[PDB]
RNA sequence: AAACUGCGAAUGGCUCAUUAAAUCAGUUAUGGUUCCUUUGGUCGCUCGACUUGGAUAACUGUGGUAAUUCUAGAGCUAAUACAUGCCGACGGGCGCUGACCCCCUUCGCGGGGGGGAUGCGUGCAUUUAUCAGUGGUGACUCUAGAUAACCUCGGGCCGAUCGCACGCCCGGCGGCGACGACCCAUUCGAACGUCUGCCCUAUCAACUUUCGAUGGUAGUCGCCGUGCCUACCAUGGUGACCACGGGUGACGGGGAAUCAGGGUUCGAUUCCGGAGAGGGAGCCUGAGAAACGGCUACCACAUCCAAGGAAGGCAGCAGGCGCGCAAAUU
């Protein structure tokens, strides 16, 4: 499956050339009461940006939003809808911000509609400052 | 020994610049022909070359080899060395003092 | 700006100094030191504004350079030295000794003490780390880095330190029931027993504090000190005892004192 | 100069910015070190905060490790073999981080032979004729030879290492950033790492 | 100063290692009491 | 006095041209960074000279150019400038090495349990790899420990520094400071990130993208996080919840005027933050500058000139011209 890229793919912590006569996996608890998924601990994949099996640290803000697009490699677009109070008219207007968010392949069962929970981490890329922390599937969607 | 002097527009020579005209040179601390004012200042001056032409004001000449003749302004009167040594080691070397 | 600021505008100065707005454009910018800009009381402001020995700032030069003012144990010849919380200002020729503890109104009170009291101060620990060769180091609120502290001293405790040596004597654990001077926010100067530290992982931990009169309030943990075991404080308190009697109580207690004293 | 500015770049949306300020200093770029194989030329920089940074421009020695059994020795780098960045930074013999380099083995071979007392590399028939390490394959007491034999139970080397050690040239991976630190340190490839990189050398080469 | 502080902490740390072992052995004596209760 | 050295000159002051998710504001992060200074740690932890070396300035002398805060040659002479380097603590530890050696068991081979010379290496910082998992977090690939090495000649530290008061001690021991110094911390910040918030415009409806647009992977660069930049990839990213483009007599805000309650208009202007020093650009020094009462070009303008050359930057305080309806004392 892995070693698709030009360079070799491995976790930088775990050393895999102890002398013999399966690769042991590095993982950590993310904190803030979030359970690390079994897939992250069990998995074969390597992703440096995963908040369970990568070099990224989650701190500051915890947001949530509906998944919109799962198009490009290892990241998705969430869409955070909110109601901005204009005071003159004592009314609200429906606004949205759609942030790019990195989606660790420990979360495999994700569909466009699932309410994803994200945590602020160091800038992964030009537009991405959030990794995914857990996934709740859209209300009803089981079949 | 020719130690080099001034162009007839006044611009000083530059030790090892290897031309006969004037060059505009980006000078710095630890250079000839340039005293900097601010720490790190790096002005662009005119300096005359090292090749001696008939396009000079004054040459600076330092006589190394003492010849036959006495020469009336130079070797007639001796001016004694204004200051003597200050550091203890230099005094110890001058007078040939021991280390006890 | 393209480098660090060296001035401080009088109107930009922290409110608790109680500098006016007609003497000058500038306030004294505190010299870099143990305490923060917004939390320190500079020496000049403790000499010419509060105690009123000096009149000008050149007077404070003529007092501090004579090596009389001994802030927590050591002589200071810097007119803008940041004296801050719990620090002991010893003016030796008058035989006077002051501890910088907050009045229940935000400002630092002038609180005189006994020289026997002046020998020690009380320091909130900021953090603990383990130094170069398993050596436990210990950083306080006035940055007094202490090597080899007692191992039962944790992050938010206090330590009664002797000024003449700079060694710990006794330490108050951050536990529920212990006295608390609040050293930040709206509740600045308030005194009361710690009731419930409420943990907020990733965010700031709020800490409820019940008063001596029962007027319970709350604060962010970072703004909270501990001054005593249970109800008994380890310092002498400034008059009012960190209660903050209300504007109505202040008014009728001014009226009562204004008539009764005469 | 050569700038490291976020503000010269188009926004997420695709709309392009205007500069509100001119190039700041703290957005330095500096030209690439582009360090080569050769006799040591390490220039120093002065960087943000009056700190030093060691521009390697030529670098040959490197403190490479042999993780399998913990030893790490200063060794001469001989070639750049493969780079996962560019195919040109192999043609142009440029040491960068995560370069694959041929290094000498003789410090590692001297160690292996001065710890396990087993001739490693070295074809059959080809003896050590000068009599240097024939002395350091024998000549113990009773219980010291016993200790070496108890240790010698765990001296099986991999087939790939055993083949590389024969040529006197191991494959190692630069873990340092020679342009920054001025060192060409790293680790010797073993196992599925070495299988992967030998397949990539074989893929590009033939 | 380095030597005296090291010894003076070593005696204080020793004292708190005896306090910690008495607390440890009390909670393992409570495990022997939860088998007895 | 001068002069070398050190420190500052990156603050203050001025102005508001540019700038419309920028700036700015509230709100967090820095477990992603840097930090002169102060403050407190640390500063015989390394097992390996009672003080060293060459200058250079001020000074004296010889000048040259029409001219500059221009500088040249010569003769001396200092350092907390510039280098260079010990003794001490210091005697030994601790890891490998391993000659040699004593004992117990087997009649003996063998297996264990003790001392063991010489040699190697050793501290904090550095860079890489490996092993175990003191104190700490909500979470570290944290801090600390162990191993193996490295340690740049454009070079980390480990004090060749200076003052007051003088003493004790059959020559040795010390007080009160000053300055210096690697690293940790602290203060002062800075820098880049989080969340949410901006005027008019659709006679601007699709825009961005193999001269990087959004993302992946590996480097380079950078103080560090990041398409910041390179190489190979993937085809993304944004928009009728108004993107994208254009305009603004647009620096943002705290605030100002008006005012039943809602509002409307203003904010160049003394506090905060940003920006710029005629326009762009590049850089030296330094902890901090892409500095302009620093330098280097180009463009525009303009000064002095023996016509060879040199010097300039008031959107600092005054003041002058010009521009204007419009604004003060060299």
């Amino acid at each position: 499956d892995i070693q698709t890229e030009r360079a070799y793919q491995k976790q930088p912590t775990i050393f895999q050339n102890k002398k013999r006569v399966k690769l042991p996996r590095y993982y950590k608890n993310i904190g803030l009461g979030f359970k690390t998924p079994k897939e992250a601990i069990e998995g074969t994949y390597i992703d440096k940006k995963c908040p369970f099996t990568g070099n990224v640290s989650i701190r500051g803000r915890i947001l949530s939003g509906v998944v919109t697009k799962m198009k490009m490699q290892r990241t998705i677009v969430i869409r955070r809808d909110y109601l901005h109070y204009i005071r003159k008219y004592n009314r609200f207007e429906k606004r949205h911000k759609n942030m790019s968010v990195h989606l660790s392949p420990c979360f495999r069962d994700v569909q466009i509609g699932d309410i994803v929970t994200v945590g602020e981490c160091r800038p992964l890329s030009k537009t991405v400052r959030f990794n995914v922390l857990k996934v709740t599937k859209a209300a009803g969607t089981k079949k | 020994r020719i130690s080099g002097g001034n162009d007839k527009q006044g611009f000083p020579m530059k030790q090892g610049v290897l031309t006969h005209g004037r060059v505009r040179l980006l000078l710095s601390k630890g250079h000839s022909c340039y005293r900097p004012r601010r720490t790190g200042e790096r002005k662009r001056k005119s300096v005359r070359g090292c090749i001696v032409d008939a396009n000079l004001s004054v040459l600076n000449l330092v006589i190394v080899k003492k010849g036959e003749k006495d020469i009336p302004g130079l070797t007639d009167t001796t001016v004694p060395r204004r200051l003597g040594p200050k550091r203890a080691s230099r005094i110890r070397k001058l007078f040939n003092l021991s280390k006890e | 700006a393209r480098g660090p600021k060296k001035h401080l505008k009088r109107v930009a100065a922290p409110k608790h100094w109680m500098l006016d707005k007609l003497t000058s454009v500038f306030a004294p910018r505190p010299s870099t030191g143990p305490h923060k800009l917004r939390e320190c009381l500079p020496l000049i402001i403790f000499l010419r504004n509060k105690l009123k020995y000096a009149l000008t700032g050149d007077e404070v030069k003529k007092i501090c350079m004579q090596r009389f003012i001994k802030i927590d144990g050591k002589v200071r010849a810097d007119i803008t030295y940041p004296a801050g919380f719990m620090d002991v200002i010893s003016i030796d020729k008058t035989g006077e000794n002051f501890r910088l503890i907050y009045d229940t109104k935000g400002r630092f009170a002038v609180h005189r003490i006994t020289p026997e009291e002046a020998k020690y101060k009380l320091c909130k620990v900021r953090k603990i780390f383990v130094g170069t060769k398993g050596i436990p180091h210990l950083v306080t609120h006035d940055a007094r880095t202490i090597r080899y502290p007692d191992p039962l001293i944790k992050m938010n405790d206090t330590i009664q330190i002797d000024l003449e040596t700079g060694k710990i004597t006794d330490f108050i654990k951050f536990d529920t029931g212990n006295l608390c001077m609040v050293t930040g926010g709206a509740n600045l100067g308030r005194i009361g027993v710690i009731t419930n530290r409420e943990r907020h992982p990733g965010s700031f931990d709020v800490v409820h504090v019940k008063d001596a009169n029962g007027n319970s309030f709350a604060t962010r943990l970072s703004n909270i000190f501990v001054i005593g075991k249970g109800n008994k404080p380890w310092i002498s308190l400034p008059r009012g005892k960190g209660i903050r009697l209300t504007i109505a109580e202040e008014r009728d207690k001014r009226l009562a004192a204004k008539q009764s004293s005469g | 100069g050569i700038s490291r500015d976020n503000w010269h770049k188009r926004r997420k949306t695709g709309g392009k910015r205007k500069p509100y300020h001119k190039k700041r200093k703290y957005e330095l770029g500096r030209p690439a070190a582009n360090t080569k194989i050769g006799p040591r030329r390490i220039h120093t920089v002065r960087v943000r905060g009056g700190n030093k940074k060691y521009r390697a421009l030529r670098l040959d020695v490197g403190n490479f490790s042999w993780g399998s059994e913990c030893c790490t020795r200063k060794t001469r780098i001989i070639d750049v073999v493969y780079n996962a960045s560019n195919n040109e930074l192999v043609r142009t013999k440029t040491l960068v981080k995560n370069c694959i380099v041929l290094i000498d083995s003789t410090p590692y071979r001297q160690w292996y032979e001065s710890h396990y007392a087993l001739p490693l590399g070295r074809k059959k028939g080809a003896k050590l004729t000068p009599e240097e390490e024939e002395i350091l394959n024998k000549k113990r007491s009773k219980k010291i030879q016993k200790k070496y034999d108890e240790r010698k139970k765990n001296a099986k080397i991999s087939s790939l290492l055993e083949e590389q050690f024969q040529q006197g040239k191991l494959l190692a991976c630069i873990a340092s950033r020679p342009g920054q630190c001025g060192r060409a340190d790293g680790y010797v490839l073993e196992g599925k790492e070495l299988e992967f990189y030998l397949r990539k050398i074989k893929a590009r080469k033939g | 100063k380095n030597k005296e502080e090291a010894a003076e902490y070593a005696k204080l740390l020793a004292k708190r290692m005896k306090e910690a072992k008495e607390k440890r052995q009390e909670q393992i004596a409570k495990r022997r009491r939860l088998s007895s209760l």
